[PDB]
């Protein structure tokens, strides 16, 4: 995402010759070294199980719809753990309300 | 003024992908009358439909028979009835049912009707029971 | 990350009887029967005089 | 009528008291279920309602039944059997128009029973040969309300087909419904007048060339084409040529 | 691939039609190479009639299937050959098939010569010896007269018949024009296999 | 036209009733087109049980799940003070408003946006604790209504207060526990495994989790001097939303509550009466948990066409098609709906059993005497009304 | 549409002299035969025409009329 | 079945109707299915069961026989 | 006794003595019945539905044990431990382990029988012997009633996200909260029971409202299609006059005149065959024509009915076929009336015996002709010759010499005389409109196919809901339109396809993988390469170089072109995938350069450490950015391009699973045994054309569920027998007679196309 430093405005890309340069409506041009050239990029099972349930993750032990086992807390010790079941793989995670995350999620 | 009650609409959306000078005359094209045709009656011995009469037909000739009794009053039973529908089964049965079946066999496109007609009294009978 | 919402879930779904359902009939049928009466009288009325 | 189980039921037959089963201590039904109404509906609690009902009426009680609260089927069978009934709440039955016992015992009991508001005095309906007709198609009125009709549909005429009826369509279709007499010139294929009494013979189309030929038709099927022929479409019926045999 | 079936089963197609091959035949490698370079390969046989039949198997990415001009100069080289070409067959990749320019050449050049016949084949008609197929029933020609016969003990036109097409692969195998008749032996559940007569129309294509 | 509206069929008392206490879509234009979609609208949906009676349908043709009930304890809410909770809301000292926080300090603070009415104004960084703590002062209802709908999406850390009218809630009784001592009592034990202490199991408490409803309560109720009122004033009960009701863990009766009385992994915030799962209709079938679901059902459609005495100012009306039974009867086996509706129908003797063939397919055979004793015997009346067109008509 | 002219008037119909009731049981019935009650039997008639072999049977139909069932009133 | 059904009766008039209702459109023909080719009737419920128990071997009382009075009146 | 039951004694009673006295007979035994249990007494109890408490403690220690084996699911997905199969989501697989740990055993009858007096339960005795109600209905009464399926899942969370209910907590694991009833209906669902016994109680509502409708549709539309097919004076079926059959049903029957008969020298050896129909009490050489002619029946049978068991999915030979007249009976109803025993030996009536029957198997397709035409001996049709072919092979059985030793000549005349009345009865009418017998008798199956589809998957690839599957036979929707398309392939020879272990690995070479399954990311990048003299690379990528160098000297026979775009795709490969299906880099570079000719290919080596990524890197061409629209647009489009290439197996084949067939196979012998050895792959998505391509795949017995690919590659008559195969796939076991299947399949392809 490039914006107009003078019209705060989404400049094209342009790709023209051998170089990236922006433009904007306004006629400025900012052109681009190294760092632009990345067009478009798609990667395969990604995305998914980090910003998809962090908050949702951050919440649960204190959901009280959550689901809970008898499971020592290695920090806190308390005898209960949220058990936490997430996507199409079936990922089993542990949380507390100590803060305790079992490193997985 | 609520009316209600709209006669609604109506859509259709579909497609019929149905797959020398000349002037007019009025005797060349027309002719909403068909030709009369002429009957040719099969020889019985060239035949070759059932010699027993289907269900249907059967059928069809009681019913005509009962109904042409029920308008006359002529039969060949010896032994009397209180119903039409009985002196022409009883007809059919005994093979004196003054009727003929005629089974049509083609439309020739020269205005020749072939049909083969078939006695009932010498036919096979259905079950009928 | 977020599935659509449920069609059907209850509570994404309100009742609404009588008191809301005849408000709104109500604002409709007070427009129509009431607000354009008057105005085509008064239409008239700077017509005539 | 029906249970509170919701087992539907149309009452055949009006046994007089004498007729009637009757148990060896005189209790007779006033109503008699067919047992195969319950092990494919699965309705087993028009069962317990009668068992907690036969130990009811002794008792002369009334339990509350309703839905979730504990329920001990053997406790209540039971209670039947303190009751100075059977574990089950079947009895010795006789036979009321023969006498003989039943060889089984009948499991015989209060149920409580709806009366649904579904009269076969207000549902059936019989019409003559004649009546109200509609003034477009010539058919009979739709229903009972009206005073005449009741309708043989697409499917009613697809069965006949397959069974090759014909006649019964035809009487029905033609006698028993709009059935007319059209006349078809055969010499321009379109409608023609004729009439008997006042003797008219002719078409407009070629008057004096005219070979009114008489077609059995419907008035619905007549009014359909004057229908399309007001939509600008012109229907010529050929009609089935003359067959003569060979001199 | 689709090629080594077609250098097999063309000869099989060829025999099947009671053909004798008219050229020797090459090996595979020089059968590929051929219709690498080359953008087709010819194949000729004649039948009993003494007619000559001429087969082209053209490239999946080859010229001919791509511009009309050469395939124009082609046909109209090979037809003033002096040979009888009873048919001309042409091979072809399914999607040429749907591309429309060589359809007009091909419906063009028929337009041109009308005693012989061109017909235009996608590649599975030739990548497995068709009549043997277990899903496919029997096929056979019946001549003229035995058809005609048939037809008049049953009161019938040639169009009143159930209709099959010249393009059906059975059909082609068996080399069956549009206007000729072709009996059917197809097993059935309930009479168990029966006999039917088809009346074979104007190709697809 | 938004007006749901039905003819008042007085087939009985349990139809007028039930026909008031109708939820309807109502399909408009645009209506369901062949999909999955007209199926899963007439789908007994999760949200359902409580609000919306699970077994009452119709059980023929297009409106099979087409038209629902309101279950035996669901209430529809009125529009509340919006405003008075807006500007305490406004006045919490844990909400900064629009005006205060921008949408960088937003995320990067990881505040929670706040919500009245769909109204997003304020935010708070703990969003449970917020929503906690409104519910708490709900549970008190002296300053916050008891019949707001404070919703929680833990997914997306939004705090939603709903006020408008709509809303289906049913009271459900609350169900406190001591995880606050639990957990004092866990750390506790936790020291003293650190410090090696041998007898550690001395300082864990058992969890203990119960509703506050006692019997003598039923008792008050059953006397009338406790009504639900009181109950939600004294915090042994909350009316609960369809929106709430995801925040909700509930247990299904009090036999459930009382297994996990102990249970520190099944830790709900709600007791459930089972009894309520059903509307006022499917309640008339007597042991209906035992009964096949979908005859439960039908009985909801066939309990609402009963003959019965469908109108007690029957001699008043001049109504058309309207039956009026004669002889009702109380079920030796009743259920809690006769409590409101009148019953009708009898109790009949019935014999299962196989006399003649005369009622295979679903057939009865009555008594004729049972019949002329007055056995669902009742009057059926009709009515003729004609009017004059003009002053060229008379009667004469 | 349904309700139109083909498919409500054309390929169906409706029609006189019929009658419609709810079914139920009778165990006493032959499977080829069916419960009608006098009720419609005295509403539906069946057309049977006069002549010299049918006088005799159909004379005590024309004798009842309506007042006595079987019996008949419509002559053409 | 018999749980609130209506079918329509009409009864033939016309002789040609009347021949044809019996001849070819009586429910004997429709007794094979033309459909699976199978009988469409048969016993159900309260005699399928009947014909079990009339025809089982053990009663509970002891071996199923009836006496000459009550073998008289099955017929 | 039974309504419906094919083969009672009401069916019975009809063959022989005509419908009317198989209903008089239907009255009478009901009487009979009535009567009985009019001093007998039946009924049904409240405590016939009751278990003993002995029982009932046995019914909660099997349901523990289903409820253990759930657990024990449940423990292996807390550690870890569930590994899903190749094709299958963890999730997918953990709820079809948990579906079939929850499955009732049939020892759940052992405490259901232990508290039920059979002589006199009632409702026991409704259900076994037939009455009404089923085994099901008594479990889940009296035992439990298990799982709840909708659409053969458990129950979904659709009250929140991971909620089923309001009951159970998020992600709650016990089998409880998906659907598993543990009560049954006599002891009574709980409160949640009821909310999920009652979601499966709507969704059956549902269904028969849709069933309704859904069918209401298709039957007018199949009536009007195929209403104008009337029987002819020749018995066949035309529309106007335009033939659409041959002969009715390919016999000119009548549906409602066959009958069930097993024809004996099917599964016979030929030994056995010898031993019971060669005749040795003469010897003559018209007994040793008559057993080859029998041999040669039984040829032609196997040959023709192993080739529709070779163009099927599981339709087995069987020896049991529907004919007119039922020979067996009718020998045996003369022999039972015979006045004489075992006839002396009379070598001239057992030759002039043979010689009627052969005259009467001569002279049988004159039954579809005429008894005129008989007697002048006209010549017979093809098609009338092969329509008594089947009848002809039972006559030729049922009266061969070996069976009718005993039968004196006049009797024989009998015989034949009654089998060739039978034979005229059971003829097609003239004129009988057997086009609408065809749309009534394939609608009504269809509408159990609503009430069962609650039964089918809904699932992508597998959508055989409701009515999808029979539209796309009765609308002849095209290959792409296909969502249930399969395949059959059996491996080429006989003996190899017998293995489990080649089966399974052919079945993998032959699924078709594509570039996209084999990355894990991709980039574009706006980059051209001039070798190492002019560099400018994108930064995080610029560490390519250090294998890209050692790329141009390992593969110096392909250096970077004149004409290299300014564009690059860098792409990463997924080596346990590479390693799972065994592409190796080798085989996709060589692929991908085959099939695109304007990208130039770099690649690191694949032979690196674990955790290091297989990099590849193409290069655009002028030729891609000459050969509208912007370049981004080009090479975006070159992106998918490149990631939809092939590289291994035949395209359209998503999946390829092996699946154990039973197929007949004559012997040395003769003898013909049904095999379970054979194994065979079924697939997911049609290709008949790639598959002939496959050497290792038979390309003759090949099958397809699709009727389009079936036309477009075998012809009309391949694609006839398809639709007929298609519909009695959809129309079940109960579906109608293969006739009415006949005229559906010879309506559509009667044109030549579908
Ligand atoms: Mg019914
Ligand atoms: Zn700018
Ligand atoms: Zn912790
Ligand atoms: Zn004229």
């Amino acid at each position: 995402m490039k914006i107009c430093k003078a019209c705060s405005s989404c400049m094209v890309r342009t790709y023209v010759d051998g170089n990236i340069i922006f433009r904007c409506s306004c006629g400025e041009s900012v052109q681009g070294d190294s760092q632009n050239l990345l067009v478009s990029s798609k990667v395969y099972h990604t995305g998914e199980m980090e910003d998809k349930y962090k908050i949702f993750i951050k919440n649960a032990p204190f959901d009280p719809t959550n689901c809970q086992i008898k499971k020592d807390c290695p920090n806190c010790h308390l005898d209960y753990l949220t058990q936490i079941c997430i996507g199409s793989q079936k990922i089993i995670i542990l949380v507390c309300r100590c803060g305790y995350m079992s490193n997985r999620g | 003024l609520i009316m209600d009650d709209l006669v609604e609409e109506y859509v259709e959306t579909e497609e019929e992908n149905l797959v020398e000078i000349v002037e007019s005359p009025s005797i060349c094209e027309g002719f909403v009358q068909a030709s009369s045709q002429t009957l040719v009656i099969i020889p019985d011995n060239e035949r070759i439909t059932s010699n027993v009469l289907t269900t249907f037909e059967a059928t069809r000739l009681v019913a005509v028979r009962a109904q042409q009794l029920a308008i006359n009053g002529s039969t060949m039973l010896k032994k009397k009835y209180s119903s039409p529908i009985d002196i022409a089964k009883q007809e059919l049965f005994n093979r004196k049912i003054p009727l003929l079946v005629m089974r049509c066999i083609k439309v020739t496109p020269e205005g020749q009707k072939i049909v083969e007609i078939w006695n009932p009294r010498e036919m096979g009978i259905p079950l009928l029971d | 990350v977020f599935p659509p919402t449920d069609r059907d879930s209850y509570r994404t779904k309100r009742v609404h009887g009588s008191g809301v359902s005849l408000a709104k009939a109500f604002k409709a049928i007070f427009n129509t029967s009431v607000i354009a009466p008057i105005i085509n009288g008064f239409k008239e009325l700077l017509k005539q005089t | 009528m029906s249970s509170r189980s919701g087992n539907k039921g149309i009452a055949a037959l009006a046994l007089p008291t004498s007729d009637m089963p009757f148990t060896e201590d005189g209790l007779q039904p006033d109503l008699i279920v067919n047992p195969h109404s319950h092990p494919s509906r699965m309705t087993n609690g028009q069962m317990i309602e009668t068992t907690v009902g036969l130990a009811n009426a002794l008792q002369g009680v009334v339990t509350d039944g309703t839905a979730f609260l504990p329920i001990n089927v053997q406790l209540l069978s039971e209670r039947l059997a303190q009751e100075g009934l059977r574990f089950n709440g079947c009895q010795k039955m006789f036979n009321g128009q023969t006498g003989e016992y039943f060889d089984a015992a009948i499991f015989i009991g209060p149920t409580y029973h709806q009366r649904l508001q579904k009269f076969v005095l207000d549902d059936r309906y019989a019409v003559a040969s004649y009546g109200p007709t509609d003034a477009l198609t010539g058919q009979p009125l739709d229903g009972k309300r009206s005073h005449g009709g009741l309708r043989l549909g697409e499917m009613e005429h697809w069965v006949l087909t397959a069974q090759g009826a014909m006649q019964t369509i035809i009487e029905k279709s033609h006698d028993d419904s709009d059935g007319c007499i059209s006349y078809i010139c055969r010499n321009c294929g379109e409608p023609a007048i004729y009439n008997a009494s006042h003797p008219i013979y002719k078409c407009m189309n070629c008057d004096v060339q005219a070979d009114i030929g008489m077609v059995d038709s419907r008035r619905s099927s007549i009014v359909f084409q004057h229908e399309m022929r007001a939509a600008n479409v012109n229907i010529t019926s050929v009609l089935s040529p003359r067959v003569f045999q060979p001199a | 691939m689709a090629m080594q079936k077609l250098f097999t089963y063309i000869y099989e197609f060829i025999e099947y039609r009671k053909m004798v091959l008219l050229e020797e035949k090459v090996p595979y490698d020089k059968f590929v190479q051929m219709v690498l370079n080359t953008g087709f390969f010819r194949i000729n046989a004649e039948t009993l009639n003494h007619g000559i039949v001429s087969v082209f198997i053209f490239g999946a990415n080859g010229k001919y299937v791509h511009h009309g001009g050469d395939m124009r100069t082609l046909l109209t080289n090979t037809l003033n050959e002096k040979k009888h070409y009873e048919e001309l067959i042409l091979i072809v990749d399914k999607p040429v098939l749907s591309k429309k320019n060589i359809l007009d050449i091909i419906v063009e050049q028929r337009a041109a010569n009308p005693t012989i016949v061109i017909n235009i084949y996608p590649y599975h008609l030739f990548c497995i010896n068709i009549p043997k197929v277990s899903a496919i029933p029997k096929h056979k020609l019946i001549t003229q007269e035995e058809a005609q016969e048939f037809l008049g003990r049953e009161y019938l036109q040639p169009q009143d018949l159930m209709q099959i097409s010249a393009s059906d692969p059975p059909v082609v195998w068996l080399g069956g024009r549009p206007g000729d008749f072709v009996q059917i032996e197809r097993p059935s559940e309930t009479a168990m296999h029966a006999v039917v007569i088809r009346f074979i129309t104007k190709s697809k294509i | 036209n938004r007006v749901s509206t039905q003819s008042l069929e007085r087939k009985n008392l349990l139809n007028t009733i039930s026909a008031l206490r109708t939820v309807n879509t109502h399909n408009t234009t645009n209506a369901s087109k062949q999909t999955e979609r007209a199926d899963m609208m007439r789908r007994v949906h999760a949200s359902y049980p409580g609000y919306i009676c699970v077994a009452q349908s119709a059980d023929t043709g297009e409106k099979v799940g087409m038209s629902k009930q309101l279950a035996i304890t669901a209430n529809v809410c009125t529009a509340g003070e919006v405003l008075s909770l807006k500007q305490r809301l406004l006045s919490d000292p844990a909400i900064q408003q629009l005006a205060d926080v921008s949408n960088k300090d937003i995320v990067r603070k990881g505040l929670a946006r706040v919500f009245i009415n769909g109204e997003w104004i304020g935010c708070c960084t703990n969003a449970f604790e917020l929503a906690q703590r409104y519910r708490m002062l709900r549970r008190e209802g002296k300053v916050v209504h008891p019949h707001t709908t404070i919703y929680w999406d833990s997914m997306v850390d939004e705090v939603e207060f709903w006020l408008d009218v709509g809303r289906l809630t049913r009271p459900l009784l609350i169900v406190d526990n001591n995880i606050e001592k639990y957990n004092q009592a866990c750390y506790k034990a936790a020291e003293a495994r650190k410090k090696g202490d041998k007898d550690w199991e001395k300082h864990k408490i058992p969890f203990i989790q119960n509703t506050r409803f006692t019997p003598q309560m039923a008792k008050d109720i059953l006397a009338g001097t406790l009504t639900l009122e009181d109950l939600v004033a004294q915090g042994i009960c909350e009316f609960i939303t369809p929106e709430e009701a995801e925040n909700c863990l509930v247990a299904f009766s009090i036999i459930e509550l009382r297994k996990h009385k102990h249970d520190v992994t099944r830790r709900f915030t709600h007791v459930d009466v089972p009894q309520a799962i059903l509307g006022l209709a499917a309640l008339v079938s007597p042991y209906a948990n035992c009964t096949q679901p979908a005859r439960v059902t039908y009985e909801t459609n066939q309990g609402r066409q009963t003959g019965g005495w469908y109108c007690f100012s029957w001699p008043y009306r001049v109504d058309m098609n309207r039956f009026f039974q004669f002889y009702n009867e109380m079920p030796l086996v009743k259920t809690i709906a006769h409590n409101y509706v009148i019953p009708n129908g009898l109790n009949t003797i019935v014999a299962y059993m196989i006399y003649g063939g005369y009622n295979q397919e679903d057939s009865v055979i009555v008594s004729q005497s049972f019949i002329d004793r007055g056995g669902f015997a009742g009057t059926f009346y009709r009515e003729e009304k004609v009017e004059l067109e003009s002053d060229i008509e008379s009667f004469g | 549409r349904k309700e139109g002219r083909i498919r409500k008037s054309l390929l169906g119909s409706q029609v006189w002299s019929i009658s419609r009731s709810t079914i139920c049981g009778n165990s006493d019935l032959h499977l080829d035969e069916v419960g009608y009650p006098i009720s419609f039997a005295r509403t539906l008639q069946v057309a049977e025409t006069v002549q010299h072999y049918n006088i005799n049977r159909l004379m005590p139909y024309f004798l009842n009329g309506k007042r006595q069932y079987p019996g008949c009133s419509r002559v053409y | 079945d018999f749980d609130g059904d209506q079918m329509n009766l009409w009864v033939p008039w016309s002789v040609m109707s009347r021949v044809e209702a019996e001849l070819l459109c009586s429910v004997r023909n429709w007794f094979i299915s033309t459909k699976s080719s199978g009988p469409v009737n048969g016993q159900v419920q309260d005699s399928t069961v009947g014909s079990f128990l009339l025809t089982r071997t053990n009663t509970p009382m002891g071996k199923n026989v009836m006496n000459k009075l009550h073998a008289m009146g099955l017929f | 006794v039974g309504a419906g039951s094919s083969g009672g004694i009401y069916h019975l009673i009809s063959r022989r003595y005509g419908p009317q006295q198989a209903l008089k007979m239907i009255f009478a035994t009901q009487q009979l019945a009535l009567n009985y249990v009019r001093n007998a007494g039946f009924t049904v109890s409240t405590a016939d539905m009751l278990l003993t408490p002995e029982a009932h403690q046995e019914v909660q220690e099997i349901i523990n044990e289903l409820l253990l084996e759930s657990e024990e699911i449940n423990n292996r997905l807390l550690h870890g431990d569930i590994m899903p199969p190749i094709g299958l989501t963890t999730h997918d697989f953990y709820e079809k382990l948990q579906l079939n740990a929850l499955k009732f055993p049939d020892r759940i009858l052992k405490p259901i029988m232990n508290s039920i007096n059979p002589e006199t339960n009632g409702l026991f005795q409704m259900v076994a012997t037939g009455a009404k109600g089923s085994n099901p209905n008594m479990i889940h009464i009296m035992a439990g009633i298990g799982q709840i399926e909708i659409n053969t899942q458990r129950i979904q969370p659709q009250f929140s996200f991971g909620r089923t209910l309001v009951y159970y907590p998020r992600f709650a694991l016990e089998a409880q909260a998906y659907g598993f009833i543990c009560n049954s209906y006599i002891a009574g669902l709980t409160s949640p029971e009821f909310i999920f016994g009652e979601m499966n109680g709507r969704f059956d509502l549902i269904n028969k409202a849709l069933s309704t409708s859904s069918t209401g549709y298709a039957n007018r539309k199949a009536i009007f299609g195929l209403q104008s097919c009337i029987v002819d004076y020749y018995r066949r079926v035309s529309i106007d006059t335009r033939l659409v059959q041959q002969l009715y049903g390919e016999d000119g029957l009548d549906a409602r005149q066959l009958e069930t008969v097993r024809f004996e020298t099917i599964m016979l050896s030929d030994q056995e065959l010898e031993d019971k129909f060669k005749y040795t009490g003469i010897q003559s050489p018209l007994f040793e024509e008559e057993f080859s002619r029998l041999k040669k029946d039984r040829d032609k049978y196997r040959q023709i009915f192993l080739n529709v068991e070779n163009f099927n999915f599981s339709q087995l030979l069987t020896d049991v076929r529907q004919v007119p007249v039922n020979v067996a009976s009718i020998v045996k109803n003369i022999l039972l009336s015979s006045t004489s025993g075992v006839l002396p030996f009379d070598e001239k009536s057992i030759l002039q015996k043979y010689a009627m029957v052969k005259t009467f198997c001569k002279n049988l397709p004159y039954v579809f002709i005429n008894n005129i035409q008989e007697r002048l001996q006209t010549p017979i049709p093809v098609y009338l010759k092969r329509a008594a072919s089947l009848m002809r092979m039972l006559i030729r059985i049922e009266l061969a010499t070996v069976k009718t030793l005993n039968i004196t000549c006049e009797q024989m005349s009998a015989i034949l005389d009654l089998i060739r009345l039978q034979y005229t009865q059971s003829l097609i009418n003239y004129g009988e409109a057997v086009g609408i017998l065809a749309a009534q008798s394939v609608s009504e199956p269809l509408t159990q196919y609503m009430l069962d589809s609650h039964h089918r998957s809904v699932a992508g690839g597998t959508n055989k809901s409701g009515i999808v599957r029979p539209q796309e036979i009765f609308s002849a929707k095209p290959v792409e339109a296909e969502q249930s398309s399969e395949m059959l392939l059996r491996l080429k020879n006989p003996e190899v396809e017998t293995n489990k272990t080649y089966a399974q690995e052919i079945a993998n070479s032959i699924e078709l993988i594509t570039f996209e399954r084999l990355i894990l990311q991709w980039h574009l990048l706006y980059e051209t390469y001039s070798s190492t003299k002019k560099n400018v690379m994108y930064p995080d990528f610029a560490s390519d170089v250090e294998w890209m160098t050692d790329f141009l000297e390992n593969h110096p026979l392909l250096q970077p072109p004149e004409d290299i775009a300014n564009w690059c795709i860098r792409l990463e490969l997924n080596k346990t995938t590479m390693i799972l299906k065994s592409i190796s880099l080798e085989s996709i570079i060589n692929s991908l350069r085959a099939k695109h000719p304007n990208t130039y290919i770099m690649h690191s080596v694949e032979n690196t450490a674990s955790g290091i990524p297989i990099i590849i890197r193409i290069y655009l061409r002028e030729s891609a950015f000459r050969r509208m629209a912007t370049d981004e647009k080009i090479a975006v489009n070159v992106v998918d391009k490149l990631l939809n290439s092939t590289i291994r197996g035949i395209p359209g084949i998503k999946n390829a699973n092996v699946v154990k067939l039973m197929r007949h196979r004559v012997d040395a012998q003769g003898k013909l045994v049904r095999l379970d050895n054979i194994y065979a792959i079924k697939t997911n998505g049609t290709n008949i054309f790639g598959a002939m391509l496959d050497d290792n795949i038979d390309p003759y017995t090949i099958v397809s569920s699709s009727i389009g690919d079936t036309m477009e590659l075998y012809g009309i008559e391949a694609a006839r027998q398809k639709i007929i195969s298609e519909i009695r796939t959809v129309m079940g076991d109960k579906g109608p007679n293969h006739r009415h299947l006949l005229m559906y399949a010879d309506l559509m392809t009667r044109t030549g196309q579908v």
